[PDB]
RNA sequence: CUUUAAAUCCUUUAACGAGGAUCCAUUGGAGGGCAAGUCUGGUGCCAGCAGCCGCGGUAAUUCCAGCUCCAAUAGCGUAUAUUAAAGUUGCUGCAGUUAAAAAGCUCGUAGUUGGAUCU
């Protein structure tokens, strides 16, 4: 059955970006999906999106600027300290100049650079570059 | 001498096109190796990667031809790889060199960490594939050189990549597929959209429409 | 002695490796 | 499958005494000689890119 | 596919540890039966007493008689066949004398022409075969 | 493209597909650069201006070059509403 | 139990591919240019450079204000400029990755004796140092691999007992004088 | 002299001590893998070489030798165990249509995993 709705959301965005489509529909929505999307959009990868508020669980329509190479989830959500972050960056990211690892930490959901600035670890959700 | 057969060759011969980058910017096909000689034909150095005999069984025996894999490229920013099969080895090498010249692509170079000096490594992890051979290029810190097998090392050095880590999977023993895969990885360097290439493209005046009158009256 | 056609009529015999090595030595001697 | 011929070819090979040649340099001098032979002078080459021990 | 769960460490570890047995080299080195069947008993070399000289016909494409000796190892009394490497070297070995024997270089596998022989004679009468071959040392009189 | 000194280090800057906003390869020969002539507002003839649209070969192969060029022209005022 | 110390380490690395033509040519070029004895000297300098590069590469992954990065990087840079391998103008951690093997080979006492003119050739410099003719400041140095610091460059004299700089003829000169 | 319980070396001074500076560097190789001779003499599927492919049945680029050459060098070869190579044990990170491989099928307890939502 459907576990890890974030995996489905990220896979839908990835498959839609590969096909060149200019919008993608994500369902169901959740707080974690919206936080991950906001982290993407702050760095200018997806752009604006809308949350269709159906009265059981939301849907999202995400616009797709053609800047997203890959977006993925990391499952299971491994707990990542500050020391393991560089190893995770080497494993997941294409370069040291671009691409982010998203973690859920006690200060919220944010990229690896922000977690380094805030001096906190967390659990790795996914990545995008 | 060089009498161009194509419009692009004529424009190149008439000093119309300033650089090979103005060909690459418009994805124009190159159909005359004399263009490559006209632009990089002083820093290009070739290298015969391999000569292999292929045999086709016939009524009275095997017809044996020789396939030459030749890598070409100035050791700054450009590289190409050509394969040609012929009855005579020297003819095969000449044809392979021409094909290598025709296939020369630009190689985008980036930095591993900080951005002091001219680029030395690949801008990101790239991957090329050819018939079960997978070649992955990884940015490396300045001064580590090419960490690779000899066959991809030749192409990477001849493309200007100062230092790079590599990984390879598959039957790398077949030199043709290995060379094609690492060449594909090299040629994917300029097709990777990094955030420094996000700025909107400014369209310039295409070579055919810029010097259009130069061919109207010619 | 010419490596070029030595390779062209010895690559199936006992001397394939030697003539191949000589031909590659002629091509890129450094 | 007899064992009677066990040192046949070595036994019947005509012995040739080694020549009296000069001693070779050793250590840094030998490496300097190699460097001079290979990178400093191009005397024995004919432009054909042969080997160091080529007899043809 | 493969289980990827935060609490799958036992399953992953047990699956890997069970599957490692299907690896041939690991099973050889960890089962111990191949160590029991090894004439050297895990040793790199072994001394033996030569019982006879034999000539082992080579494999199908080649045609030669390889010189070997049956030797009975001192440590356990197991009989083996050891190839006497160089030419005219079988003339350096007598009956019932003592030899040192090493592996052939393929970890208990036959090497090349010689079928079923996985050892080579290194010494004879406390002098190496190379010292007798090059004339540096003579067999004790 | 810029080092820490601020200079530009790229060999060249590739053009991007006007529709998918992806880099167009140097050896992708199915890609096109189409110039649509700009027409004077009043007299309705060619005034020497044009709009340039670059489309990559993947879009053309897929068959979406028509929709892409039509959408780009509509967004540029060359094609009337609907 | 013994009062001895078993701490020791190897100072070179044998290359992975033993017969690479380009590697052999480069190593022979280094040996001939700097008058070294074997490939082990080249590999030793390679090993020291590799360890310095490894330390710098590790320190470049730390935060720019990490106190350990500051302390250790400053120490490494001060050491590198002390022996003159690194210019003091280029004293960032990223410039350590730009050093070559020849920068470290340049600081050898053999090379310095050749450069300061005390010897006519690099091999002459080696035999000079090995024959107790060269002193650094006030210390006779027999080791051609002696890496000369910047503060020690200005004091490389010809020894105060060497025939060439001190004033006592050797065995050969004395015997030839006794012949007549 | 110094060292040291005792000259038990290293260091220091002095005498003698190099032209073939005979005060004589070796260990493995030269078809490929892999650096470096289809040069000469011998043997002729023999003797032997060869980790692997292979060489040898009368020009043997591979055996036995001479010369020459190259690799490391006061060191080099060999046997065995082990690490990397091995993304051929795969957590990162492998495979399962046809190359080795998805249980005949379904149920089902432990095990593993588990949709949105509460500033």
């Amino acid at each position: 059955v459907r576990m890890n709705v974030l995996a489905d959301a990220l896979k839908s965005i990835n498959n839609a970006e590969k096909r060149g489509k200019r919008q993608v529909l994500i369902r169901p929505c959740s707080k974690v999906i919206v936080r991950f999307l906001t982290v993407m959009m702050k760095h200018g990868y997806i752009g604006e999106f809308e949350i269709i508020d159906d009265h059981r669980a939301g849907k999202i329509v995400v616009n797709l600027t053609g800047r997203l190479n890959k977006c993925g989830v990391i499952s299971p959500r491994f707990d990542v300290q500050l020391k393991d972050l560089e190893k995770w960056q080497n494993n997941l990211l294409p370069s040291r100049q671009f691409g982010f690892i998203v973690l859920t930490t006690s200060a919220g959901i944010m990229d690896h650079e922000e977690a380094r600035r805030k001096h906190t670890g967390g659990k790795i959700l996914g990545f995008f570059f | 001498e060089w009498m161009p057969v194509t419009k692009l060759g004529r424009l190149v011969k008439d000093m119309k096109i300033k650089s090979l980058e103005e060909i690459y910017l418009f994805s124009l096909p190159i159909k005359e190796s004399e263009i490559i000689d006209f632009f990089l034909g002083a820093s290009l150095k070739d290298e015969v990667l391999k000569i292999m005999p292929v045999q086709k069984q016939t009524r009275a025996g095997q017809r044996t031809r020789f396939k030459a894999f030749v890598a070409i490229g100035d050791y700054n920013g450009h590289v190409g790889l050509g394969v040609k099969c012929s009855k005579e080895v020297a003819t095969a090498i000449r044809g392979a060199i021409i094909l290598a010249k025709l296939s020369i692509v630009p190689v985008r170079r980036g930095y591993w960490g900080n951005k002091i000096g001219k680029p030395h490594t690949v801008p990101c992890k790239v991957t090329g594939r050819c018939g079960s051979v997978l070649v992955r290029l990884i940015p490396a810190p300045r001064g580590t050189g090419i960490v690779s097998a000899p066959v991809p090392k030749k192409l990477l050095m001849m493309a200007g990549i100062d230092d790079c880590y590599t990984s390879a999977r598959g039957c790398t023993a077949t030199l043709g597929n290995f060379a094609k895969a690492t060449f594909d990885a090299i040629s994917k360097t300029y097709s990777y959209l990094t955030p420094d290439l996000w700025k909107e493209t400014v369209f310039t005046k295409s070579p055919y429409q810029e010097f259009t009158d130069h061919l109207v009256k010619t | 002695t010419d490596p070029f056609e030595d390779f062209e009529f010895n690559c199936n015999t006992k001397y394939s490796g030697g003539v191949t090595r000589n031909l590659m030595r002629e091509l890129n001697g450094g | 499958g007899s064992l009677a011929r066990a040192g046949k070819v070595r036994g019947q090979t005509p012995k040739v005494a080694k020549q009296e040649k000069k001693k070779k340099k050793t250590g840094r001098a030998k490496r300097r000689m190699q460097y001079n032979r290979r990178f400093v002078n191009v005397v024995p080459t004919f432009g054909k890119k042969k080997g160091p021990n080529a007899n043809s | 596919g493969k289980c990827r769960g935060l609490r799958t460490a036992r399953k992953l570890r047990s699956h890997r540890r069970d599957q490692k047995w299907h690896d041939k080299q690991y099973k050889k080195a960890h089962l111990g039966t191949a160590l029991k069947a090894n004439p050297f008993g895990g040793a790199s070399h072994a001394k033996g007493i030569v019982l006879e000289k034999v000539g082992v016909e080579a494999k199908q494409p080649n045609s030669a008689i390889r010189k070997c000796v049956r030797v009975q190892l001192i440590k356990n009394g197991k009989k083996i066949t050891a190839f006497v490497p160089n030419d005219g070297c079988l003339n350096f070995i007598e009956e019932n004398d003592e030899v040192l024997v090493a592996g052939f270089g393929r970890k208990g596998h036959a090497v090349g022409d010689i079928p079923g022989v996985r050892f080579k004679v290194v010494k004879v009468a406390n002098v190496s075969l190379l010292a007798l071959y090059k004339g540096k040392k003579e067999r004790p009189r | 493209m810029q080092n820490d000194a601020g200079e530009f280090v790229d060999l060249y800057v590739p053009r991007k597909c006007s529709a998918s906003n992806r880099i167009i390869g140097a050896k992708d020969h199915a890609s096109i650069q189409m110039n649509v002539a700009e027409v004077d507002k009043v007299t309705g003839r060619f005034n020497g201006q044009f709009k340039t649209y670059a489309i990559c070969g993947a879009i053309r192969r897929m068959g979406e070059s028509d929709d892409s060029i039509l959408r780009l022209a509509k967004a540029d005022g060359i094609v009337s509403k609907n | 139990p013994v009062a001895r110390s078993w701490v020791c380490r190897k100072t070179y690395v044998t290359p992975r591919r033993p017969f690479e033509k380009s590697r052999l040519d480069q190593e022979l070029k280094l040996i001939g240019e700097y008058g070294l004895r074997n490939k082990r000297e080249v590999w030793r300098v390679k090993f020291t450079l590799a360890k310095i590069r490894k330390a710098a590469r590790e320190l470049l992954t730390l935060d720019e204000k990490d106190p350990r990065r500051l302390f250790e990087g400053n120490a490494l840079l001060r050491r590198l400029v002390r022996i003159g391998v690194l210019d003091e103008g280029k004293m960032k951690l990223d410039y350590i990755l730009g050093l070559k093997i020849e920068d470290f080979l340049e600081r050898r006492l053999q090379t310095q004796v050749f450069k300061l003119g005390l010897a006519k050739s690099i091999h002459h410099a080696r035999v000079l140092i090995r024959q107790r003719h060269i002193r650094v400041r006030k210390q006779v140095v027999n080791i051609p691999s002696f890496i000369v610091r910047l503060d020690s460059q200005k004091h490389i004299d010809f020894s105060l007992r060497s025939p060439y700089g001190g004033g006592r003829p050797g065995r050969v000169k004395r015997k030839n004088a006794k012949k007549g």
